[PDB]
RNA sequence: GUCCCUCUCCAAACGAGAGAACAUGCAUGGGCUGGCAUGAGCGGCGAGGGGCAGUCCCGAGGCGCUGAACCUUGAGGCCUCAUGCUCAGGGAC
RNA sequence: GAAGUCGGCAAAAUAGAUGCGUAAGUUCGCAAGAAGCAUUGGCUCUGAGGGCAAUUGCCAACUCAGAACUGCUUACGGCGGGGAAUCCAACUGUAUAAUUA
RNA sequence: AGCAAAGAUCUAACGGAGAUAUACAACAUGCAACGUUGGAUACUGGAGCGGGGAAGGAUUUCGUGCCAACGGCACUCGU
């Protein structure tokens, strides 16, 4: 049972993802991707996208979207004080790479 | 909380319209609690509202094409949309010479 | 506009104070029917045209 | 490069003149035919002199992959491979 | 412009002349000089570097003199016979503090008519 | 045992269907296969031209590294050729 | 490639600028952008077109033409299809707001 | 039926009753939506969703509070 507060790091090919999508909407629906992307292999809700990811998204405006993307998931443990059930959340990162042939996914051991 | 009066007072304090003036996220408690002019100029000199550059638009790209377009580069047969008496008037020629 | 009479200036002012809510307590009164004031306005409908 | 959405034929086949209704994928019966075969064309021994494996994606020019290396031949992801040497 | 340019003259463009005599220009290293962050290397190489990359006509590295670049002291000094601007000079110190990422540091800031001050930030 | 939730696409307006149920299933990577047409960067052929006294520069193109770069299953190409994820599946009759 | 259809309706087509060229008819004004042909980029050069000051010296702002080399996948926006005739009104204009311009 | 002209929003922190709302771990059992500030992206494109006046309106202006009704969806916003 691998423990809470992993931070793992791995590409997601988003062209597949994004393929015949309305120019208007690759941008915005490129995001619901990712956090359904990441929220299901880390098995929460709640997925934040910093502004290191967001930017890189947008930065070649709505159509264009790159179509790849390494992120870094760091998944931390939050609950309100009442609450019966913990609760979990990701920060979903950009980590800025060259290249992305051969880098596969892997667990940074933090 | 809503800053609306602040960024109002900051933007005709400034001279700037907005797309400039700065709040500075952080300190937005000590930005509300300015409810006048004389209490934002107060935000003004300590560092918490500012204004910020107008976004660049830069007139070089525009200076290499001239001093080529000096040189005769740029403007051909081809290039050329419109009468010759529209780009140089006969009439401007003569009273010329 | 900028530009009025001042007769027809008047005409305005008094047509905003009549705006007014029906003060709460003059609802009190013994054997009283007022209850909201059914004259108010909104300069959005019905338009004075002084 | 397989067939397209399927992949290689890892086992005994019939090869069937002619579209087959149905897509890929998907079964379907052979049987034995019912209507009365006597006729020149549906009475005959069948000789194949060619059978076409270039790739269908695209317009496949090479037959086999080795037709494909010797038109290529050395090649800069191969000149590098034999580094790992 | 009367005689019309040329590309190819590009390459050595005439720089305008200035007659009446010497203007000078200074770089007060002083204060980051102080602190270690510089060190006799690096003003070593701070002259070294205006003494390749100020270009005198159209070309760098080479300066006859017309123009001497000297570091006494701890304050470096740009003397020229030539029409410069002194902002081409703050323009050369930032171009060198971003190869040695200085920059989110040290900034430079006019004290005085023919001089600029290295500093820290607050 | 069936249905929902979940995953797949021979199905599909929504239902329904075919399926899967810790499964090379999913993810990314590699290799195939295919499309385009030789990337960025750098370096000694070029109509001409500019300095200093042959050199050192300006110059569209060009040549070399370079059939290179990039893309290649996604409404859903191939190959287990590798690693990664799963850690009592949940709920309803 | 108009066979469609009441009918080329709708769509396509034409297209900028420069040079050459341009019919019948005519109120001599036009017709006329008639029709039609050709040129066009990028780059490195060359020529011509001036001002001012005392033949000489210094300077600005642009346009046009010509050449060599090199490239085209004919590649934003914008922007006329044209010709042969008949009927009617000479022309510009006005005109049934909400079926007739 | 429909709420389809005028391109378009996204992210984080803070606000707010509007939540991270659970009788033998987290997804499979609290969804969607709101304001402000910072950042990103985009539109108007000087014949402007720019700045001022007439006619007409007449308190819509401004600050604080506030969400019953009203702004054909939503408001914590508002004429």
């Amino acid at each position: 049972r691998k423990p809470d507060a992993v931070s793992m790091e791995a590409t997601i090919h988003l062209s597949k993802l994004l393929k015949k999508k309305t120019f208007s909407k690759r941008a915005p629906l490129a995001i619901k991707r990712i956090k359904a992307f990441v929220g299901r292999l880390m098995k929460t809700k709640d997925n934040r996208i910093d502004a290191s990811l967001n930017t890189y998204i947008w930065h070649k405006g709505v159509k264009g979207v790159p179509g790849r993307v390494r992120v870094l998931i760091q998944r931390k443990s939050e609950t309100t004080e009442g609450n019966k059930h913990k609760h979990f959340y990701t920060v979903i990162s950009n980590v800025p790479v060259a290249s992305f042939k051969g880098l596969t996914t892997k667990t940074v051991e933090q | 909380v809503s800053l609306k009066l602040q960024a109002r007072l900051a933007s005709s304090i400034l001279g700037c319209g907005r797309a400039r003036v700065w709040l500075d996220p952080n300190e937005a408690v000590e930005i509300q609690n300015a409810n006048s002019r004389k209490s934002v100029r107060k935000l003004i000199k300590d560092g918490f509202i500012i204004r910020k550059p107008v976004k660049v638009h830069s007139r070089a790209r525009w200076r290499k094409m001239k001093e080529a377009k000096d040189m005769g580069r740029h403007n051909g047969v081809g290039r050329r949309e419109g009468s010759r008496e529209a780009r140089m008037p006969s009439k401007e020629l003569w009273m010329r010479r | 506009g900028r530009f009025k009479p001042l007769a027809v200036k008047k005409k305005y002012a008094k047509k905003m104070n009549q705006n007014k809510p029906v003060p709460y307590w003059i609802r009190l009164r013994t054997g009283n029917r007022i209850k909201w004031n059914e004259k108010r306005r909104h300069w959005r409908r019905t338009k004075l045209n002084y | 490069g397989g067939f397209v959405g399927y992949g290689t034929v890892r086992n005994d086949y019939v090869m069937l003149k002619g579209s087959v209704s149905g897509p890929r994928r998907r079964v379907m019966t052979l049987r034995r035919p019912m209507a009365p075969q006597t006729s020149r064309q549906l009475k005959e021994k069948i000789v194949l002199k060619f059978i076409d494996t270039s790739s269908k994606i695209g317009h496949g020019r090479f037959q086999t992959k080795k037709e494909k290396n010797q038109w290529f031949g050395p090649l800069k992801k191969d000149r590098i491979r034999r580094e790992e040497r | 412009v009367a005689v019309r340019a040329k590309v190819g003259s590009r390459s050595y463009v005439r720089q305008k002349q200035l007659a009446k005599g010497k203007k000078v220009f200074k770089i007060d290293c002083s204060i980051p000089a102080a602190d270690g962050i510089f060190s006799e290397d690096v003003l070593g190489n701070f002259e070294q570097f205006f003494q390749d990359n100020t270009k005198l006509n159209g070309r760098k590295g080479k300066l006859s003199d017309k123009v001497r670049l000297s570091m006494n002291d701890n304050v470096l000094t740009i003397s020229t016979t030539m029409a410069y601007r002194k902002k081409y000079f703050k323009y050369l110190t930032k171009k060198f503090l971003k190869k040695k990422d200085l920059r989110d540091w040290i900034r430079i800031l006019a004290t005085g008519k023919g001089t600029y001050q290295l500093k820290y930030f607050n």
